[PDB]
RNA sequence: UAGUAACGGCGAGUGAAGCGGCAAAAGCUCAAAUUUGAAAUCUGGUACCUUCGGUGCCCGAGUUGUAAUUUGGAGAGGGCAACUUUGGGGCCGUUCCUUGUCUAUGUUCCUUGGAACAGGACGUCAUAGAGGGUGAGAAUCCCGUGUGGCGAGGAGUGCGGUUCUUUGUAAAGUGCCUUCGAAGAGUCGAGUUGUUUGGGAAUGCAGCUCUAAGUGGGUGGUAAAUUCCAUCUAAAGCUAAAUAUUGGCGAGAGACCGAUAGCGAACAAGUACAGUGAUGGAAAGAUGAAAAGAACUUUGAAAAGAGAGUGAAAAAGUACGUGAAAUUGUUGAAAGGGAAGGGCAUUUGAUCAGACAUGGUGUUUUGUAUU
RNA sequence: AUACUGCCAGCUGGGACUGAGGACUGCGACGUAAGUCAAGGAUGCUGGCAUAAUGGUUAUAUGCCGCCCGUCUUGAAACACGGACCAAGGAGUCUAACGUCUAUGCGAGUGUUUGGGUGUAAAACCCAUACGCGUAAUGAAAGUGAACGUAGGUUGGGGCCUCGCAAGAGGUGCACAAUCGACCGAUCCUGAUGUCUUCGGAUGGAUUUGAGUAAGAGCAUAGCUGUUGGGACCCGAAAGAU
RNA sequence: CGAAUUUGGGUAUAGGGGCGAAAGACUAAUCGAACCAUCUAGUAGCUGGUUCCUGCCGAAGUUUCCCUCAGGAUAGCAGAA
RNA sequence: AUAUGUAAGAAGUCCUUGUUACUUAAUUGAACGUGGACAUUUGAAUGAAGAGCUUUUAGUGGGCCAUUUUUGGUAAGCAGAACUGGCGAUGCGGGAUGAACCGAACGUAGAGUUAAGGUGCCGGAAUACACGCUCAUCAGACACCACAAAAGGUGUUAGUU
RNA sequence: CCUGAAAAUGGAUGGCGCUCAAGCGUGUUACCUAUACUCUACCGUCAGGGUUGAUAUGAUGCCCUGACGAGUAGGCAGGCGUGGAGGUCAGUGACGAAGCCUAGACCGUAAGGUCGGGUCGAACGGCCUCUAGUGCAGAUCUUGGUGGUAGUAGCAAAUAUUCAAAUGAGAACUUUGAAGACUGAAGUGGGGAAAGGUUCCACGUCAACAGCAGUUGGACGUGGGUUAGUCGAUCCUAAGAGAUGGGGAAGCUCCGUUUCAAAGGCCUGAUUUUAUGCAGGCCACCAUCGAAAGGGAAUCCGGUUAAGAUUCCGGAACCUGGA
RNA sequence: UCUUAAGGUAGCCAAAUGCCUCGUCAUCUAAUUAGUGACGCGCAUGAAUGGAUUAACGAGAUUCCCACUGUCCCUAUCUACUAUCUAGCGAAACCACAGCCAAGGGAACGGGCUUGGCAGAAUCAGCGGGGAAAGAAGACCCUGUUGAGCUUGACUCUAGUU
RNA sequence: AAGACAUUGUCAGGUGGGGAGUUUGGCUGGGGCGGCACAUCUGUUAAACGAUAACGCAGAUGUCCUAAGGGGGGCUCAUG
RNA sequence: GUGGCCUAUCGAUCCUUUAGUCCCUCGGAAUUUGAGGCUAGAGGUGCCAGAAAAGUUACCACAGGGAUAACUGGCUUGUGG
RNA sequence: CGUUGGAUUGUUCACCCACUAAUAGGGAACGUGAGCUGGGUUUAGACCGUCGUGAGACAGGUUAGUUUUACCCUACUGAUG
């Protein structure tokens, strides 16, 4: 769609929309992030505070596989059950027949308690769990057991 | 220069990048060439399954710990437990990996079962026979798929005894963090009478 | 992964790797061992033959080490209880081409045209209506195209059967180990210097100095004794495939360019010419279907002109497809007392378009479905 | 009486420009009756021609106007710069990564096209375990990690519900804005039962703090515009290197 | 104008080099650093140019910071949604 | 004087009250409220060719000129600042001519009326009307503006003891 | 009003001109005319609305409206054109496509579109979409072409030409005579070196060239021409260049030229039951290249050609190497 | 005595070095910012950064004198070749459009604009007033976060050398 | 002859305009010299809200103070 | 009373250094040293929102500038007349 | 209507010698370089003094140093028509 551009509409107008006084020059302010402390400092301080300097401590050879730990909340905890058996599990809200959720094969590393699961007991297999999530599972009547 | 509220972008194009531009126009032609090569090699090895039988192994790190995938070749221990020598396994189409060890009984059983299945499901022609071909299949991988082992049943009984599984994690982390200091204290107390 | 971890006057900027998915997949061999009851190894010379070589013999190399044996996954003076194979030069043929050849259907009538390859009628073949040529847009005129058939040769363990037959003490595994288990040195490693890397108390490389060890040595991304780890095994070597390919050879294409474009070059183009030289480097395509490229006559010294002639066209004559503008010549028409051009308005002169056949009435016949 | 002011929904003339609209509709006026009219926009009658007569174009003449364009500039006709003329060519492009907006598909998910299958041999068309982004934040980091309640209270809120004959009353109030809170992370504190007696950190807080929670909104593709790196809208150095 | 003379040919010296009775002179019409090709379409806050029509809206030369003063960022002024 | 802050209401005005860890000697205060009384005038005028903005982006970041206030300078078509209006960026009528002055801002036309400026001719429009003054052997002639002074004159005209 | 009152091209109440003004102060009034104001028509923009009807209407379709319209830099929107692409018009066309010319016509505010008439010769267009190397007046733009200047500047240095005849279409310039001159023996003569390369020489005429002409030419076309024992090269060495042996350098290569090197060639015996094998001898230049002016073996005269001659011919010699 | 080691010695000078300056005196002329000779508190002379002198030489700079003369008073004439006209042949620089003035205003010096003056085809030879004539993106000056040659107690290095 | 010394290799310290690369502010009645109007403060300019320029005017700042900070109490200063 | 009666008396990133928890990290468990982080100061940029910086060019170059000097012209006329 | 001739100086101004009737003052892009000249100033060569470590500086002094084009239009001067 070169035909919908303003280059097509600027045909016949001298400056091509770039001005007669301050023309289109090559690099009137510098190239890239030039002068971010000198004449682009106002833009840096307004729109990107914290840009200059270093804060934290380094980590040589940091592998993100170590820190892989996707978080699953309790409101999404029941979506790990297939939709077919989900209704049966919700209706037959009994211990000693509780569904097993293995969040590790689901793809999650930690469980957080964002709240309001039903009162159906459930066996939750999680690598890590938060205090509130464990308390809410206990209140629902299920259990969270630690896996690896 | 720098301008209105925009992200800071790092476009690494300050070298002569236009000489090193590889636009993959040959994607379709190369897919055709790959299929042609696969077909030609199949015609060359006409009775053979076009690939070797690979074992089931576990993915290394903690992020892919859960998954089970296809390895390079079977351990010498695995092929021994299946009942073959390494050289004969290589010659009849079983990939053998010398450097991989099995510290794991579950994976050992899974791969020995794979080897037994392959032995049952293949036929080795004699060197001086009538060559009774059997409508060659083209993928040992497709006919011996890798299946994720089932870890647990769908429903079980709640076994709660009152440790909350968070106090357990906190305590285990604490003992890991402080074990050296505790050993220090024990050694100092033994040393100073 | 990831514009991430890291590097960076921590500024501008720079910046990988493990895992994960996939393509392709392939493995291995030397040194270090006494064959010592037999250098068992090999180049060459000379003979014979089935000559990418194989056999007599001879000399030489070689013990300061050539064969067999083992390569770390392992492997090495033996013995048991059922236990596959062999291997070798040819011939018909699985397989790629220089490739060759054969295989359908209108040139039927009318119109226009110089030409029918265009319009109309009737057809035919079609696993062929891709493309090109032919005097204009041609499936059916030609070459081809589609589908098959038959052949003038070369390469020959990804192999089914023959081919002379097994050099009848020929090379390979465990339910028990009598012992072991050689494994690369100015090399690891340390320092320092320079360079380099994302590698940061130093990533790789190189120079110099020092310079090892055998449960040793390397690594474990922050410099320094360790109760313990983990993981490999360096300082020797070979190896297809997936990967790259502005060159070479062959082939198929394009929402590309269309002769100031596209390569500099569509042409006797890296040519002609410019430089002492390194080097620099253009311009230049089109008559017509066919030269049928203008016989002949006249004027001129001749070029040439005027006639004539060929041609569909000469408003195609080689200075050639139409030949645009700038710029000229002629003719015609207009204005013009130190510019010209322009706007509004009219006038004058030129030039020119807009109902008067008609969805309505009706008539003394222009040349007598009606005028 | 006349002036001079003011008013007349007072009378009588003389000229000019315009005539938009086009199937009944309205408001009015006329002795208060059917009808008429000057009342929500011109009709009636008449003549000449039916042609270059009107008009268009064009050249000239006349009256009045009219400086040479482009550019930089506070200011150009400029004694500022470029331009003798004409033809052809000639200058915001494409890409990587993005911001706002918009369209589309699906939607707590989304993206087939690295690959694989297939194919009417770069097209179709078909196929995910993965991966990217999103669905969790915060802290330098160890780490911890989002309901005291009808996912809160207050003010305002479109719309909807209940409404009497035209007020306006009540109820419910999504989005969104203002405010007071609650929850998660960070910081500073007080620290309970217990105890590897130094650990774990319950409980209660604090003019502190976060790019958060508080019934998800994103992912992908395309388009204009804007950004950065690239020859970077086109032409242009003095130089520097090999 | 008999020589520190004039000159042919051969030969040597090559670019941050040569050569210079010295003028930054000469080194192929090139010299206060030759020529050729390439890096290279070098960079340019500076000059010049920047190609169709109509419609609607319509400025600024001011603020703060900048080795900032022929430039930019920022706020303002303007458009669009 | 001019200019300038605020207010002129429904988020408002008045009552055994309700909350609190703040405050008080004290249910005294402070803040925030539940429940109540206020209508056809809800508490000046005028206007409101819609009000609250949200995102994003262009050009610009040399300015110059008025009457006015004003600084430096003898002054300058000089240099530098005031609530403003303009030129830039804007044609049109007038000032002969002129970026800025006066009038007035612009779609294409037609009638009428005007502004500023003009009406002897150029030139459209009274050689109008009325009272004076002036005669120059460098008259004068309309703002911005394209200049003239002190001092003089029984030139002439009009004005106290 | 006058004096005060002086600046340079001629000169400006705008000019002419004006004197009870056409001057100055003042006062009624009439009149003139801006793109302003009032009122109409039309255009567009914005906005507030109406409109579900049995066919004859793709509902911002039709319609009622009220207000408004300057504009650089700049923004946005509707469109007009160009080359290609997908669909469609079973679109136009050798009975004439595309291009081009035309003070002919119509349409649109415009970009532009459509048609009439000439030229011609093979392809091209409308519509819905896609796409971009998409629109020029300028850039001392690029490349080509062309002007005015302009039949103008000019063709004036080197003393200088004239008469007749011939040839010829044509003669200032060619040829041949005759005259006048010039260079004046460090020449305008006769040879050569470098360089050129056929220009040498003969035979044929206007296309170009010879800045006039041309019958002439170093031009054009076709041909012919260069004869060596003795002249040069070849041989030698000069300044110098440069292999080898060696040593540097990652290397292209650099140094070095006799250096820390095992560095080769002429006579008889061997010269045939036996070869160049051998106590046969001397020994020790210490590559090579580098001069058409240095060194150096040797040829002269006469004649001969259109053009060669110390080279051919005739005569007469010399040098080098070979029993 | 002080700075800082010494204080300009011999000589030379308004000097190619002296600003004040056309120094003062003498001479040269009718008249001399010139020339020469003297004089020196010499801005700022001076001793191999050589001082002073010096025969001869000099296409070096300067003053005067004689001779000579068109340099001049003050111009005139002559020759050759041009220019000039003709035959042939035949470019270029420049060029927005062009080409008469006065004033005004204007980017403050107009060919155009305003108001006046005026204004008659086609032209030839000269000419140098104008075209702010042509030739060249001012070489002076400034600016640029543009260079380069050269220098050094600049910053940072480097070959050699020790 | 000379001799484990020279030489050569590496590192280290000097020296090194012989050479290399760079740089050598801004404002400014042109630039330069001067000054700082470059970060600031008082009064005025400044035109009675605030803001407001010039290389305007008259000056000042880069310090000083264990008291010259904080509280309380008592007293009243210059001058005649 | 949170320094001086008020209105002036001053300083980023990076680096270093000190103080504080002795709190987090050195990524195969750590005696311990060393190092790296968290919060607050100090070492300083006076061109004071903060480069690390000597000249000369009369041998000069380029991009420009009438934004800006050296003539004329123009306004003014202090000064001169 | 005239307002001179000269010595010195590149000079404008000066300052003298004289003559004279008088040797008035000015403008015209500080009139007048396609009219000349080129003494001066004002490139590059060179010397000196002072300044500078130096390269170099010096409206300080010396010496040597390319002055291009009209054929066009106007104006002018003459000449045809």
């Amino acid at each position: 769609p070169s035909r919908f551009t303003k280059t097509r509409k600027h045909r016949g107008h001298v400056s091509a929309g770039k001005g007669r006084i301050g023309k289109h020059r090559k690099h009137p302010g510098g190239r890239g992030m030039a002068g971010g402390q000198h004449h682009h400092r106002i833009n840096m301080d307004k729109y990107h505070p914290g840009y200059f300097g270093k804060v934290g401590m380094r980590y040589f050879h940091k592998q993100q596989a170590h820190f892989w730990k996707p978080v699953l909340n309790l409101d999404k905890l029941w979506t790990l059950i297939p939709e077919d058996k989900r209704d049966q599990y919700l209706k037959s809200a009994s211990k000693e027949t509780a569904p097993v959720i293995d969040t590790l094969a689901a793809g999650y590393g930690k469980i957080l308690g964002k709240g309001r699961i039903p009162n159906v007991p459930v066996i939750v297999k999680a690598r890590f769990v938060s205090k509130l999530a464990e308390e809410k599972i206990r209140a629902a009547g299920g259990v969270v057991e630690l896996i690896a | 220069a720098i301008s209105k509220n925009l992200p800071i972008l790092k476009n690494h194009f300050r070298k002569h990048w236009q000489e090193r531009v590889k636009v993959h126009f040959d994607q379709a032609g190369k897919k055709v060439s790959r299929r042609n090569a696969r077909a030609t090699r199949a015609a060359k090895i006409a009775p053979r399954p076009l690939d070797l039988l690979r074992p089931v192994v576990r993915a290394p790190t903690v992020k892919y710990n859960r998954k089970v995938r296809a390895g390079r070749g079977f351990t010498l221990a695995e092929v021994k437990a299946a009942g073959l020598t390494a050289a004969y396994a290589r010659t009849i189409g079983i990939a053998v990996d010398h450097r991989r060890q099995n510290r794991n009984q579950e994976i050992f059983d899974a791969n020995v079962q794979r080897l037994k299945e392959y032995q049952s499901k293949i036929i080795v022609f004699p060197r001086n026979g009538k060559a009774p071909e059997a409508e060659q299949v083209l993928s040992a991988a497709a006919t011996f798929p890798i299946a994720q082992p089932a870890t647990d049943v769908e429903a079980r009984a709640v076994q709660d005894n009152g440790e909350s599984a968070f106090r357990t994690l906190r305590l285990a982390r604490s003992e890991k963090k402080f074990r050296g200091i505790r050993e220090k204290r024990a050694r100092e107390k033994a040393e100073a009478e």
